[PDB]
């Protein structure tokens, strides 16, 4: 591979370099042979990737693995977007997968969970328990029929008597 | 036939009737010959349809000469000798011809692809499909608006659309 | 030889079709004549049918449409008016003409019906209109419906006037042939050629017919068309020659109409 | 079935057909029931006594 | 309705025709084409939604998409050759039908620019009536491969107040670039005023292409004798060289490259000298086709067709693959009935040496079909897919919001990102620009 | 269904002028003039016409829907030559044209 | 050194020399000082935070790093005085644009930024071709990529198909 | 709960904010609420409602809701409108 | 308003995938230093190589009795009148262009590029000497 | 029954028997009859190798 | 080797000059497209029954479809086909056809309906 | 069903020449085109309009009538 | 109680003269009337079109009212 | 999932799309049907009621 190290000069240039690609996942015990460089080993697995790193580092491995799916068709995604869906993916200590084991199990209100999985187990829990649905997600207006408190319903609209007596 | 009427050739290249013209504004030949349709060539490259101009040129030839034209597959027979029997009727090599504008009877450059070319009318047409619903009949168990054209049905609001008007912000 | 206009020159006449050469006139008035001529001559054709027995095979709208699409005489067609603009109810002698068609299955062949078994019931007061156009040999016309034994066919028709604009069922022109500058004198065009131009494009006929070949010469840019060939066919309801003298009034009844709307337009603003 | 042994149109000629009013075209195999015309779709099945051998997960 | 561009609001104007309008340029964000599409319209209850659709979701307001950082309208079609063939540098105009284009182009000022040549004859070049389109003030400057001041093959862009110096307009410019005319309009003037270009080019070269004409034909995709020669030639020599490595194969003198058996060595080899051979032939046939090619000009202009379209098409179909490899064996040890066993030639492996416009064997012809069949089962299985998993993307992230805090917050209120992509800055207003300060050499930095 | 009547495209509906004159405010001594039930055909040879002129300074005419039969022409006279009367000079020069085209085509034929 | 960033400093100064005719020859009006306080100036008024504690206005100065180096790379004193030969009212005219566009282009609260990146990751994934096979380079390892892997990734598959491995 | 001299919301006024009071003061034209400001003949409610935003006159007050349930009150004419 | 005046002898005439458009190279036949690259439409104007093609420059085409003036931009260009007369009378080829570059080169030679609504011409002198009298909105009159 | 519903079986225990055998014949053209007319389906429900033209 | 095609794909006119995606979109299609399916019709009660004004015999005939009486009942009409862009109203897929043809009688059809 | 009255490209009227071309075809065995340019049909517009007629009349005549 | 209803009626003047319809509704002055060859609806004074027997024979004006029933 | 979040909705209609270059960039061409039917409530107001009242 060609790697763009700066020349002492000043300028880059593409200094070729040997990289071993392998097979397996055993980052754990290949840190540890002597000749290698620890500091830029590299796993197309993040799910191990934090299992000897950091959650951060596994954030930043997925970036990359989503960024490097994103990449064979030519179509530009921005980084904000991506971004935010790592950061929503990696919220906890763990991942969390987009399904109806991941980020379906957490704290958010019964009603707008429910609307996309199975929907009676859900119900039945919330009916076990005593838990307060705060009614401030989309789902929730949207069902209750109401103005969902996002985009134009982000606030509120008042009427002052002091501005209304200056004009006239 | 009319504005929205779906119409195919015999090689997939279907489509709808967007415009019509009268022969007064249709481009004409030098002959007098103006066309019953218009193909825009952009739908040429992408497709591959090679065999629909193979199609032309022979349907030209045979009506030209009145002999039926063989378009059996796997056969002997090639473009250059439907060329060459064009070319004897005194036509064209390759089937362009000279036309002019109509609305104004100047020369048009770029002469224009000309020949006969099956075409079949499909069972898909505008008067079946258009439909406009307000406050009309009403359900029992859900009392939401029925569904079909026939009873006087309403579109449904799906999911997806409710996302990209939360995208747009649009909350009213 | 009339004036520094246009001038013509007959090649070829027939009772079908006529071939004229167009010069010391502009493109834009010959394009103007030709639209005229194929769509705004007015004509006599049938707009009306009421069915009373139809027991063949054929559909009453195929019959209809078959009867409308059959030409008819309309060399007096000036002294018809239009139906939308006469003082009667459906239609009268002077504004429309009424013509019966009956069939009838005797023999236990097929018994074709064609458009000579028209009969005009009306009174033409003399105009000449209303007669099928019978173009062939054997003198039978235009086939419309075959009936067998038993099959019985009645219905009248009503004919009115009207342009090829409205309808293609009132076009008395079939295909007009329009060309000028046989040679690429005026670079009006490029050619496809592939490996050259001269022996790929074949020659018009009209090259002969004056237009001398071009030279090396240098191009000309001060030159415009002003040399057009034209053959003009006809149906059949009104002869090629009557044919062009009535596009050229009608044209020139367009644009007197105009100077008439502006003129009252003036007046009514002072 | 439509054009069978046991049916009438058989044996009939295009006359026959003809005044039959059954159209000469028509090349039968379907079923008529109730006033409809209903045609049996092939099933497809694997062909029995026959030793097959597959390799599992 | 994947992405929030599928959703816009328009004007409604009334037409005696059942049927819905729409300009050509709003097709693309839409996805549609005219074969039989069908498209729903909600109108509003109030004054609310009204007045909020009118200030939201209006189609202007649009131009620029928020996800690939560019805009998603274009100008699209037979518009974009029209545009192509009208820039040229030979293309010249007369009085009457610059008159006529000058009329038709709206909000004209009724200032007639001076003629490029006077002496000879008034003549007006292509380039100054679209000028004459694009509003004033507007300037952009881009250069291609071999491109100054003087390009003598007119590639690159230079605008300056609203006037095109040199350089032919195709999908780079006019397209769905990120630093082409419209991105640049929409952020220098409003949307309205972007609008109103699309509106005047389209009307202007639409008039132009209508006196002009523009069409396709078969001898389009025709080549001369000596490029079918070489084709030929070409193709012989790859089948001779897949002979000599299927014989060093068989005698087992092939060397087996690390990672990989001799049989996915030989299939790569195989393979890579069958797609090159059909590469080297449809670069001969585009370089043999003229100017005046139909099928080449649309592909200059980026409109539709591509450089395989015409390899396939004029000079050889490249070699037909099922789940990325060549056509298995479907009998024992043979391809078709037709062939011998042990067969690994490429003409029974499913290599199409032939050509659509000189026609296609029956073995080639199946091949092509079980390719056709297979790309087909492909997207019949993608389209469902991604559609549930867009539906899972879109119940995960439903709930993310930027406050007035400029923190991003789901409806937990848990902090996910404390401010928004890291920067807090709106994504259809970022710009692609080059930092002039990393790259370059200490001593070129330092003066 | 929609479709409109066939003859609406070339007769006066109740409440309409052929004719409608609006002065132009974008260039001096200049009127745009509006014509319904019209399809190209006089428009060509109004346009042609008025170019023909050595007094006007400008001449156009568009269509700006195929769907109605209608056609605005603009001109542009030189300083205090009224456009109007450009309009009747053309019109009059095609009748004269006209009928000298009708005459000859006539005695043409008569041999 | 090619990176999307807010403002095109380039267009503007384009602008600001089209405008206000620069005659190329005159000597110029800036002085260093001049200079040097506007662009600090300018700087200085860029906000996108607006706070007034201390950790506030440490992530203000950190969230627009990019954006200074960029404008201090495009309004160095010798490029203005060089190449950019500019008046005191065009650069003043420059410093009130860039702040302008750079105020304009923050991102509006209330804006569904989750909706928006779900859609611009779902887009491409619709928009994509076949991706099974022919994902291989010098060695034919069926590398998994496109919607299978983006459904992998998504889902967090303990066992992909094929696990990678990168040592250097 | 309604700080004024530690208001750290941008002083500038939103999209959404935007169409919001046009719609509110268009639909209450429309419903036949008294005008501040004079015509031109105009006869359009949301064209009324942009010209009173032209010129800041509108008597309408936002409330801009923080997270935790705090507020801060920004008023039609002090917000800067730019877009 | 004359600006410029040379025979510059035209030399290696080849448009380039081009049928109505070429590219001239010519070189003045007084000066050592000037030097002339312009894009001609032969179809009016068929030029051949070794030719003398006395090219002008002015900012105007009014008569010596009108003085330059800046009035005559974007004037509404009508068409030419049978009693009117102009600085075009005297020539064969006159073209009307935009100049958007001033570069320098070398020490003392500068050159000024047109553009003739597409067709661009580069023209080369000694600063201060030849070129100095060139800004914007200039003619180009060409005789056999 | 049989014939009439399509389910190939009794009345009861439909919806444990196959659907889909007996189809309504398509009279819209003779081309499309004689497509029907020789018709074959292979009953299976995700798997793309089934439905691939195998040699 | 012509003999391995369907009774759909015996009607294409040159089907080894096609993608075999346009080939399947033309067998699918070909069953939707409207002629005379019968001559027994006018004395048949139909749901729904589609017949064309003016049928007529491709002008590139193919050997397989003699067996399969395509030319006795043929399902479509030979129109003149430009291939050209003009007025720019065909864009996409749509198409300009001509409206004297129409009035002459190309491609209208018949409906019937049985209560 | 039977031969249209006037062709759909310029509107040439052919209703009287079928049975004329089945003449010819029958008596005096002639090719095609030449009767077709017999007849008098020389645009190809013409030509196809009866070289590719189906005259499917005669079979709904075979049924028995009312 | 509309005499004009169910009737068969031919339009007179305008652009649909000589046309054969049934009326359907009628609403003051103006009344639906459907077409027979036409598959339209329009719209026209009920004093202006002529009113006809049902089974066939001689039309009159709207004079009707003096005698509420057919031909 | 099939009457909260998604619901058949009034004064809506759908039909063949087809384009228009000579349309505006923000612009559907409504059929005169899909108008006619499609209505949209107006309160009267002193600015619009002579409208209001031609349109009744
Ligand atoms: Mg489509
Ligand atoms: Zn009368
Ligand atoms: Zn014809």
């Amino acid at each position: 591979y060609d790697r763009k190290v700066p020349s002492p000069t000043g300028e880059y240039v593409k200094e070729p370099e040997w990289v071993l690609e392998t097979d397996g996942v055993n980052l754990s015990e290949v840190m540890t042979v002597p000749g290698i460089d620890p500091t830029r080993i590299y796993t197309n697995s993040f799910i191990d990737i934090m299992e000897v790193l950091g959650i951060e580092a596994g954030r930043a491995a997925l970036y990359k693995e989503v960024y490097n799916v994103i990449a064979s068709d030519g179509s530009y995604v921005n980084y904000r977007h991506m971004a935010l869906l790592v950061d929503v993916m990696t919220t906890q200590g763990g991942l969390t997968s987009v399904t109806r084991h991941g980020f379906n199990r957490s704290n958010t209100g019964a009603l707008m969970r429910c609307s996309f999985e199975e929907t009676v187990e859900i119900l039945f829990e919330a009916g076990a328990s005593a838990e307060l649905d705060d009614c401030r997600g989309v789902s929730e207006n949207v069902i209750l029929g109401q103005m969902a408190p996002i985009g134009t319903g982000a606030f509120d609209v008042m009427i002052d008597e002091e501005s209304l007596v200056k004009y006239m | 036939p009319q504005i929205g009427d779906k119409f195919a050739s015999r090689h997939g290249q279907k489509g709808t009737i967007g415009i019509t013209y009268r022969r007064e504004d249709m481009p004409f030949t030098a002959e007098g010959i103006v066309p019953d349709l218009i193909i825009n060539p952009h739908a040429i490259p992408s497709r591959m349809t090679v065999a629909h101009l193979i199609e032309c040129l022979l349907s030209k030839v045979a009506a030209l000469s009145g002999n039926e034209g063989d378009a059996s597959p796997f056969t002997d027979i090639t473009v250059e000798g439907i060329s060459k029997l064009l070319r004897e009727h005194g036509y064209q090599s390759r089937g362009f011809e000279v036309m002019y504008n109509g609305h104004t009877g100047k020369k048009l450059m770029a002469q224009i692809f000309f020949g006969p070319t099956y075409y079949q009318r499909l069972r898909h047409m505008v008067d079946d499909k258009i439909h406009a619903r307000a406050r009309g009949p009403m359900q029992v168990l859900t009392r939401q608006p029925v569904e079909g054209r026939s009873r006087d049905g309403g579109l449904r609001f799906g999911e997806m659309e409710r996302d990209c008007m939360i995208a747009h912000g649009a909350a009213s | 030889m009339s004036e520094e206009g246009p001038q013509v020159k007959i090649r070829e006449a027939s009772k079908d079709n006529v071939d004229f050469i167009l010069s010391n006139v502009d493109l834009a008035m010959a394009n103007s004549l030709r639209r005229v001529m194929i769509a705004e001559i007015p004509t006599l054709a049938i707009d009306s049918v009421e069915v009373e027995t139809n027991t063949t095979v054929l559909a009453d709208e195929f019959i209809a449409h078959r009867l409308g699409l059959i030409p008819l005489q309309s060399m007096d067609i000036e002294q018809l008016e239009y139906s939308r603009d006469c003082f009667c109810e459906d239609h009268c002698d002077k504004c429309s003409v009424v013509l019966t068609l009956q069939a009838f299955g005797e023999s236990e062949s097929t018994t074709n019906v064609y458009s000579k078994d028209l009969v005009i019931v009306s009174n033409l007061m003399g105009r000449n209109i209303g007669h099928p156009i019978i173009q062939d040999k054997e003198g039978n016309g235009v086939l419309i419906c075959k009936l067998r034994k038993g099959q019985e066919l009645k219905l009248t028709c009503v004919a009115k006037k009207g342009i090829a604009k409205e309808h293609a069922k009132w076009g008395p022109a079939a295909a007009i042939e329009f060309e000028y500058d046989p040679w690429n004198k005026l670079k009006h065009t490029d050619y496809w050629y592939e490996q050259d131009s001269a022996k790929e494009w074949p020659q018009s006929k009209n090259c002969e017919y004056e237009d001398p070949p071009n030279e090396g010469d240098p191009f000309d840019y001060k030159a415009q068309a002003d040399t057009f060939y034209m053959n003009v066919e006809s149906v059949g309801s009104i002869p090629v020659d009557q044919v062009v003298v009535r596009g050229i009034d009608t044209l020139q009844k367009k644009v007197a109409s105009i100077l008439l709307a502006l003129t009252q337009m003036d007046q009514d603003k002072v | 079935m439509l054009r069978s042994k046991n049916c009438y149109l058989s044996e009939a000629t295009e006359s026959d057909l003809y005044k039959l009013k059954e159209c000469p075209f028509d090349m039968g195999g379907y079923f008529i029931i109730n006033g409809s015309e209903k045609v049996l779709i092939a099933q497809e099945r694997s062909a029995g006594n026959i030793v097959q051998v597959f390799k599992k997960a | 309705s994947l992405h929030k561009m599928s959703m816009m609001a328009h004007r409604v104007k009334v037409i005696p025709y059942s049927t819905f309008r729409l300009n050509l340029s709003v097709t693309s964000p839409y996805n549609a084409d005219f074969d039989g599409d069908e498209m729903n319209l909600h109108v509003p209850q109030s004054e609310e939604t009204r007045a909020e659709l009118s200030q939201l979701c209006a189609v202007p307001l649009q131009i620029v998409s928020p996800q690939s950082n560019k805009p998603c309208m274009g100008i699209v079609q037979d518009t974009l050759c029209g545009i192509r063939k009208l820039t040229l540098r030979d293309t010249f105009i007369e009085l009457d039908q610059v008159l006529n284009m000058l009329y038709w182009v709206p909000d004209w000022d009724g200032v007639i620019p001076t003629p490029a040549i006077i002496k000879p004859k008034p003549l007006w070049s292509g380039k100054q009536i679209l000028s004459v389109a694009i509003p004033n003030g507007i300037h952009l400057q881009r250069f291609d491969e071999g491109t100054t001041l003087l390009s003598p093959k007119d590639n690159g862009m230079l605008i300056i107040d609203g006037q095109i110096i040199f350089g032919v307009v195709e999908k780079k410019t006019v397209g769905s670039s990120n630093g082409g005319l419209i991105h640049v309009v929409t952020r220098e003037k409003g949307p309205q005023v972007c609008a109103k270009l699309f509106g005047n080019i389209q009307k202007v070269v639409n008039f132009w292409l209508l006196h002009n004409g523009f069409s396709t034909g078969i001898g389009d995709t025709i080549a001369d004798g000596p490029t079918m020669r070489e084709i030929t030639e070409t193709i012989a020599e790859a089948k001779k060289k897949v002979l000599d490595v299927t014989k060093e194969a068989q005698a087992n003198l092939l060397t087996a490259k690390h990672g990989m058996t001799l049989r996915e060595s030989f299939e790569d080899n195989v393979v890579r000298f069958l797609n090159e051979a059909r590469d080297k032939a449809g670069r001969l046939a585009e370089v043999n086709l003229k100017d005046l090619n139909n099928v080449k000009q649309m592909v200059m202009a980026g409109s539709k067709g591509s450089f395989i379209n015409i390899a396939q098409m004029s000079a050889c179909v490249g070699q037909q693959s099922v789940e990325g490899k060549r056509i298995a064996f479907g009998f024992v040890d043979r391809t078709l009935p037709h062939f011998s066993k042990d067969d690994y030639s490429p003409e029974s492996k499913g290599f199409v040496e032939n050509s659509y416009l000189r026609g296609l064997t029956p073995q080639e012809f199946f091949f092509h079909a079980m390719g056709g069949r297979e790309g087909l089962i492909d997207t019949a299985v993608k389209t469902a897919e991604t559609g549930y998993i867009q539906r899972r993307l879109v119940k995960a992230l439903e709930d993310i919001m930027v406050h007035y805090d400029n923190t991003t917050r789901n409806s937990l209120g848990n902090v996910i990102q404390f401010i928004y992509g890291e920067d807090g800055m709106d994504a259809a207003h970022i710009e692609k620009q080059s930092l002039d300060t990393i790259g370059g050499s200490d001593a070129a930095f330092e003066k | 269904m929609n479709a409109p009547d066939r003859f609406e495209l070339f007769l006066l509906g109740e409440g309409e002028s052929k004719l409608k004159i609006d002065p132009d405010t974008k260039a001096p001594n200049a009127v745009v003039i509006t014509f319904e039930k019209e399809d190209h055909t006089l428009g060509n040879l109004i346009r042609a016409e008025l170019l023909n002129d050595r007094k006007v300074l400008f001449a156009a005419y568009k269509v700006e829907h195929p769907f109605f039969a209608r056609f605005k022409l603009r001109i542009q006279t030189t300083e205090g030559y009224d456009p109007k009367d450009a309009l009747k000079n053309a019109c009059n020069s095609i009748i004269n044209k006209l009928g000298a085209l009708k005459t000859n085509f006539e005695t043409e034929w008569n041999l | 050194a090619n990176w999307p960033l807010p403002v095109n400093i380039r267009r503007i100064i384009q602008n600001a020399q089209q405008t206000f005719h620069i005659d190329h020859t005159k000597p110029s009006d800036l002085t260093i000082k001049d200079i040097v306080l506007g662009v600090k100036d300018l700087q200085e008024n860029l906000l996108v935070l607006r706070g007034k504690n201390e950790i506030i206005q440490n992530a203000q100065r950190d969230a627009v790093t990019l954006f200074c180096c960029l404008l201090r790379s495009r309004l160095a004193t010798r490029r203005v005085l060089q190449e950019y030969r500019l008046t005191k009212q065009a650069f003043d005219w420059v410093l009130s644009n860039i702040e302008a566009q750079f105020l304009r282009s923050v991102v509006h609260p209330g804006e569904m930024v989750g909706v928006l990146a779900a859609q611009s990751i779902g887009e491409p994934a619709t928009q994509m071709t076949l991706n099974t096979f022919h994902f291989a380079g010098v060695a034919s390892k069926k590398v998994t990529s496109g919607v299978p892997r983006l459904k992998e990734i998504l889902n967090v598959a303990k066992n992909m198909k094929t696990p990678s491995l990168t040592v250097y | 709960a309604i700080p004024k001299d530690q208001r750290a919301t941008t002083p500038y006024m939103t999209k959404y904010e935007r169409a919001r009071i046009l719609g509110t003061r268009a639909l209450q034209i429309s419903m036949n609420a008294p005008v501040f400001v004079d015509l031109e003949g105009e006869t359009d409610p949301l064209r009324i409602a942009m010209k009173e935003l032209a010129e800041k006159k509108i008597p309408l007050v936002i409330r801009r809701y923080l997270p935790d349930g705090s507020f801060e009150d920004w008023s039609v004419e002090e917000l800067i409108v730019d877009l | 308003n004359t600006l410029f005046d040379d025979i510059f002898q035209v030399s290696e005439v080849d448009p380039g995938r081009y049928n109505k458009v070429c590219r001239i190279e010519a070189a003045s036949t007084t000066q050592d230093q000037c030097k002339l690259t312009l894009d001609i439409n032969v179809e009016l104007f068929p030029v051949a190589a070794q030719d003398s093609l006395t090219v002008t420059i002015a900012s105007s085409l009014n008569l010596e009795d009108t003085p330059a003036n800046d009035s005559s931009a974007t004037r509404s260009w009508r068409p030419p009148q049978a009693g009117d007369r102009s600085l075009a009378d005297d020539y064969d080829y006159v073209m009307y262009g935009t100049a958007y570059k001033f570069e320098e080169v070398s020490k003392d030679l500068i050159a000024v590029y047109y553009s003739f609504g597409g067709l661009l011409m580069r023209l080369e002198g000694n600063y201060r000497n030849l070129n100095n009298l060139k800004q914007e909105n200039a003619y180009l009159l060409i005789r056999r | 029954y049989a014939l009439a519903t399509g389910n190939w079986g009794e009345q009861k225990k439909a919806m444990s028997s196959r659907a889909g055998v007996s189809q309504v014949l398509n009279r819209y053209t003779y081309s499309s009859t004689l497509s029907h007319l020789r018709r074959t389906n292979t009953p299976i429900g995700k798997l793309a190798k089934p439905r691939q033209l195998h040699n | 080797p012509s003999m391995i095609l369907g009774v759909a794909a015996s009607i294409i006119p040159f089907p080894d000059h096609n993608q075999s995606p346009r080939n399947t979109y033309q067998s699918a299609m070909g069953k939707q497209a409207m002629g005379v399916f019968l001559t027994n019709y006018n004395v048949r009660m139909d749901t729904m029954a589609n017949i064309l004004y003016y049928p007529q015999k491709p002008l590139g005939t193919t050997r397989a479809m003699e067996y399969l009486k395509f030319r006795e009942l043929p399902a479509g009409q030979n129109a003149i086909v430009a291939i050209a862009c003009y007025s720019g109203y065909n864009q996409e897929d749509s198409m300009i056809m001509n409206q004297s043809s129409i009035d002459r009688g190309l491609f209208r059809s018949l409906f019937f309906r049985s209560y | 069903m039977i031969v249209p009255v006037r062709c759909f490209s310029c509107g040439k009227v052919v209703g009287d020449k079928w049975e004329s071309y089945l003449n010819l075809l029958q008596e005096d065995e002639l090719d095609e085109g030449t009767a077709l340019s017999r007849l008098g049909l020389k645009r190809y517009c013409c030509r196809r309009m009866i070289l590719t007629h189906v005259d499917l009349i005669e079979k709904f005549l075979r049924y028995n009538p009312l | 109680r509309e005499v004009a209803l169910g009737k068969t009626v031919r339009i007179r003047s305008a652009g649909y003269k000589g046309q054969l319809g049934i009326v359907k509704d009628v609403n003051g002055d103006k009344a639906t009337v459907e077409l027979h060859s036409k598959n339209k609806h329009i719209t026209i004074d009920k004093h202006k079109l002529t009113y006809y027997n049902r089974e066939g024979g001689e039309g009159i004006t709207y004079d009707e009212l003096v005698n509420r029933r057919g031909r | 999932r099939g009457n909260l979040m998604g619901k058949r909705v009034d004064f809506s209609a759908r039909t063949v799309i087809s384009g228009d270059p000579n349309l505006e960039l923000d612009q559907v061409g409504v059929p005169k049907s899909i108008a006619k039917t499609l209505t949209y409530p107006e309160v009267v107001t002193p600015y619009n009621i002579d409208r209001l009242t031609q349109l009744v």
